[PDB]
């Protein structure tokens, strides 16, 4: 999975 | 943005 | 700040 | 768009 | 609740 | 499994 | 502030 | 527990 | 202690 | 697998 | 490395 | 501040 800071 | 993988 | 799972 | 607020 | 599934 | 901010 | 894994 | 300061 | 296991 | 905050 | 500024 | 995954 990927987690991104908006 | 900027992203990490987990 | 917002951190979102893709 | 499942997100936490950090 | 301020959570995301990981 | 989840990440939660408190 | 804390981030906790459960 | 499994927590870090953030 | 600055890391958690995920 | 580790998530670290520095 | 697998990092994001937060 | 950084979040890193290893």
């Amino acid at each position: 999975e990927q987690m991104c800071i908006t | 943005h900027d992203c990490v993988n987990i």
